[PDB]
């Protein structure tokens, strides 16, 4: 995320429920990142237990998990796969995920938005008999929102004149099948 | 001037600059409304171009 | 305070980590020096000649 | 970082479900305390170095 | 404002000559927020003081100000630190290393990025355009200040 | 030190960077103003460091130094650490003179 | 080895049966904390040696 290594992991705590005494489990997601010096920062903790209960329990199992960074967007994408059955291609399955910003602030990923990333990044993690690795998430093409650095420059003919750094404030793009239109506002 | 694929494209200021800056030696700024650029080509090299 | 808006915080570090991935030379280079920061308001930028 | 992690994790409830957490309230202060002493010693070593 | 105090003119910016102070007569250029969302200068916008006034759009970003609130730490990373390191390399006579570390602050033609020399002699920007990082230094006798 | 291998110096720089990133990324939770009305006096602020326990830093700005419609940067004060173990929820903390 | 065995054993429920374990949550962090300090002094002794 933002060129720094982060890791996310999930811890389960035994909690008893009140006239009935029952073993119950609470799950919490935890985040950490590595500082410049090489020392790992404080683990910051998010409660995603609410989102976990809703995925089919199947007691004594571990939710499939997805971590990635989105290039164009500030946010980091975290998702919870449902139980993933032995076969793959299980689209349309409900995913409950979470948007985590740079600021440690976090916003809940809506199921509709969840389906977007679900659609572009499935098959990246799968069930028993295989373990799987997440690539960085991109919809079609990966391209900058903006460009502001002189990759090259040439001086005027007589050294009296020049073109000083001016930037490309906005870049947008639209994907078509085998066709691409890309828009610039120099 | 823009180069992608096999076709050069060109975008002159008179046509694409909505408002033009007062003439000054110090600094002059041209803002271009939008520019359209062809895709596929350019042809990708090792998935990057 | 009244009309005026004063920035209190910086996002420099968050962007800096991307610069740090490369050598420390890049960290002390000027592309790093012109790193941008959010507007903190409604947003209106005017050039007065 | 570690002494702080110890404070935060020991601020959440230990015991469940019928009786409350018993979480050690002053854990934070205590971690601050260790961080104090380890600061002094760190200093001494650098000085000695 | 999210709630415009005036409909015709969202914000009024006017210029005053020390010889001529004046206001409220619609004289300075008036800027109106255009919904969803751009801003444009609105006639009559008497102008007359300015050579020209250009609204900047697509731009919501400012280069970090060494005049700023967080300025001390910026100076301290970019200027003071290479200096303290450099001179501390001098005292121990690592001449080559000390030259690299001075170079992060000043270099005759030491600056090549992406394969071409560039216009800056000083990598520390605030020196390039003079920056009043301290105003009112004579309060206490301080060479730094 | 007497011996300054490039490794030792780059490392010391990374160590400075790390101490720098904590101050850089703070969150202004709340503030206070010492004088009666806004025009004058010096305002104080409190900030939070992203860490499992809240470490709070306070900086102050003088208003008299706000001369021409912009803050002097003279007015601005270095952040100061607070030794007190503080745990307020949710953001109920406020400073006062 | 010792500080870690201690952490793992103090992450399993202490208290039973009617109310839950009360296992110290930050124990891993804390053992890491000890391992840090003792590492430091080892280095110092090695240095002195």
């Amino acid at each position: 995320y933002k060129s720094r290594l982060y890791l996310l992991w999930l811890e389960q705590k035994e909690i008893t429920k009140q006239y009935q005494t029952e073993t119950d489990y609470r799950y919490e997601l935890k985040l950490a990142h590595i500082r410049y010096d090489g020392t790992w920062n404080t683990p910051i903790t998010f409660d995603v237990n609410k989102k976990i209960s809703e995925l089919k329990l199947e007691k004594n199992r571990a939710p499939g998990l997805y971590c990635a960074g989105y290039q164009g967007e500030d946010t980091l994408l975290v998702m919870f796969y449902n139980q993933q059955d032995t076969l793959d291609s299980y689209k349309n399955a409900s995913m409950q995920g979470l948007y985590i910003f740079a600021d440690m602030a976090s916003k809940d990923m809506t199921p509709e938005q969840s389906n977007v990333y679900r659609d572009n990044s499935y098959q990246q993690f799968d069930t028993n008999n295989v373990r799987r690795v997440n690539n960085r998430y991109a919809e079609d093409y990966e391209i900058p929102s903006s460009v502001s650095s002189r990759k090259d420059y040439g001086w005027g003919d007589y050294y009296l004149s020049m073109v000083y750094n001016g930037d490309i404030p906005t870049i947008n793009y639209k994907a078509a099948s085998s066709d691409l239109k890309i828009y610039i506002s120099p | 001037i823009v180069k992608a694929g096999g076709k050069e494209q060109t975008f002159t200021a008179d046509k694409d600059v909505s408002i033009q800056p007062s003439p000054s030696f110090d600094e002059m700024n041209y803002q271009f409304n939008a520019l359209e650029i062809d895709g596929s080509g350019l042809n990708f090299i090792n998935n990057s171009a | 305070w009244q009309s005026y808006r004063t920035r209190l915080n910086t996002l420099f570090a968050r962007q800096l980590v991307a610069r740090a991935t490369t050598g420390i030379d890049t960290i002390l280079s000027m592309e790093t020096q012109n790193i941008q920061e959010p507007q903190l308001g409604k947003g209106f930028y005017a050039t007065f000649v | 970082a570690s002494r702080l992690a110890g404070a935060a994790a020991d601020l959440v409830p230990n015991i469940f479900g019928f009786a409350g957490g018993g979480s050690r309230w002053g854990a934070i202060a205590e971690a601050t305390g260790y961080v104090m002493e380890f600061s002094a010693n760190v200093m001494n070593t650098e000085a000695d170095k | 404002d999210d709630v415009p105090l005036n409909q015709d003119y969202h914000a009024k910016v006017y210029m005053t000559f020390k010889k001529s102070p004046s206001d409220g007569t619609w004289w300075g250029p008036h800027f109106v927020r255009d919904d969803k969302g751009i801003v444009t200068i609105n006639p009559k916008s008497i102008l007359t003081h300015f050579e020209s006034v250009n609204v900047l759009n697509n731009i919501s970003s400012e280069p970090m100000d060494f005049s700023g609130a967080n300025s001390l730490y910026f100076w301290e990373l970019f200027y003071y630190t290479p200096m303290l390191v450099a001179q501390r390399l001098l005292h121990e006579q690592n001449f080559d290393e000390a030259n690299r570390w001075l170079k992060y602050v000043w270099s005759p033609s030491g600056y090549i990025v992406h394969g071409q020399i560039q216009n800056y002699q000083w990598n520390v920007r605030p020196l390039l355009e003079d920056t009043s990082w301290n105003s009112d230094p004579l309060d206490s006798v301080d060479p730094d200040a | 030190q007497s011996q300054l291998n490039a490794d030792t110096v780059e490392d010391a720089f990374m160590s400075y960077l790390t101490s720098f990133e904590q101050v850089a990324n703070l969150k202004v939770i709340s503030a206070y103003h010492d004088n009666i009305n806004n025009d004058q006096g010096l305002t104080y602020f409190i900030g939070l460091s992203e860490t499992d326990a809240g470490e709070y830093y306070w900086r102050s700005v003088d208003h008299s130094k706000f001369n021409d419609g912009k803050f002097a940067a003279n007015a601005w004060s270095e952040w100061h650490k607070i030794d007190c173990p503080i745990n307020p929820y949710k953001s109920t903390i406020r400073p006062v003179i």
